[PDB]
């Protein structure tokens, strides 16, 4: 599985998702920076937080930004690529490189309603909250999950991570345009309208498509027309 | 009952060089990968089955697995193409 010592991704790299990201920080960032306070008042922080929503909406992005802001190790697992030994080994490493944010992608692929599943429940009952290992899970179908995962002391904190709304889309386009010279007359709002029902991944792929055309034209920056051809290009996929 | 799929020459070789390609090569590659996926998708249309008898299932199982590997590669292509692209405008 993929391990990143300390990912260099700030909250500044996440377009929109303000309410959710704050919910996440209340659930993970807070008990990490000040675990004693949760002991003083005497309440356990959530061991696991489930991020459900469509793909390319920034579930991974959120989990990496937390791991960044909290100076932790980021260890990611792909749920389909697990399809039990490896789960134990995982959490073992996770404890070893603490602080650690474990990100279980495609958790539904192993947690529908077997050996590997049971292991994950064990590992999470294992380590205790206030501890410096926290779990974040990502899925499409929270409906399809086995109710053992959502029971307290596991993934007992749920956060919807939906598609970018008209405005969130503007940010995401700009976000991937930052390291990239851009004309001052560029209409970011018109772009947000033409990218109806787009996701973060696709919106990033627009900026990649735009900067290509500008380069192909030997422009010194990316013009608004480039982006629209980019959106045009991206639409066909 | 497909036989009309276009085939990707030197693809698995070019795919493995994404991190070491220049931008122009990535552009040609991206276009080629997409051309391959268009052919795969035409087929997923003919069965009328989206990406989500017994010799049916096996092909569809493989068809899907192929697209996903292609999508995972094209994704990598763009993440790298993006970084190289960002280096161009910081260069300036
Ligand atoms: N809100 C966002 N702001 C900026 N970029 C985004 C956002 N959401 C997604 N992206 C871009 O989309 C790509 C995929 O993002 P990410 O993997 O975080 O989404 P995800 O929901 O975790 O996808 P998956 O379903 O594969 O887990 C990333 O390269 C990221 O740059």
């Amino acid at each position: 599985f993929e391990v990143v010592e300390r990912p260099n991704v700030t909250y500044n790299d996440i377009g929109g998702l303000k309410k959710q990201l704050q919910e996440l920080r209340e659930a993970i960032e807070l008990p990490l920076k000040h675990p004693e306070l949760f002991e003083e008042v005497g309440i356990d922080p959530p061991k696991g937080v489930l991020l459900y929503g469509p793909p390319g909406c920034g579930k991974t992005l959120m989990a990496k930004a937390i791991a960044h802001e909290v100076n932790a190790t980021f260890i990611r697992v792909v749920g389909s690529e697990l399809v039990a030994r490896l789960v134990h080994e995982l959490f073992e490493l996770a404890k070893e490189k603490a602080p650690t944010i474990i990100f279980i992608d495609e958790i539904d692929a192993i947690g529908a309603k077997n050996r590997t599943l049971m292991q994950l429940l064990a590992e999470m009952d294992g380590f205790d909250p206030r501890g410096n290992v926290k779990v974040i899970a990502a899925t499409n179908r929270p409906d399809i999950l086995d109710p053992a995962l959502l029971r307290p002391g596991r993934f007992d904190r749920l956060i919807e991570v939906p598609l970018p709304d008209e405005f969130s889309r503007a940010q995401i386009l700009q976000i991937h345009s930052r390291k990239m010279t851009t004309d001052d007359d560029i209409n970011w709002q018109e772009l947000a309208r033409s990218t109806d029902e787009f996701n973060g991944a696709q919106l990033k792929a627009v900026t990649v498509e735009a900067g290509m055309i500008a380069l192909r034209n030997g422009q010194s920056s990316v013009k608004h027309e480039d982006f629209v051809e980019g959106i045009s290009e991206v639409q066909a996929r | 009952l497909l036989a009309n799929v276009k085939i990707d020459p030197s693809l698995t070789s070019r795919i493995s060089q994404i991190d070491s390609f220049k931008l122009s090569e990535l552009m040609v590659l991206k276009t080629d990968i997409e051309t391959q996926l268009e052919a795969y998708f035409s087929v997923l249309e003919q069965q009328g089955i989206g990406m989500d008898s017994d010799v049916d299932v096996l092909q569809v199982t493989m068809i899907r697995k192929n697209v996903n590997m292609l999508k995972n590669d094209l994704n990598h292509l763009l993440q790298r193409s993006h970084v190289l692209l960002n280096q161009h405008f910081d260069n300036m």
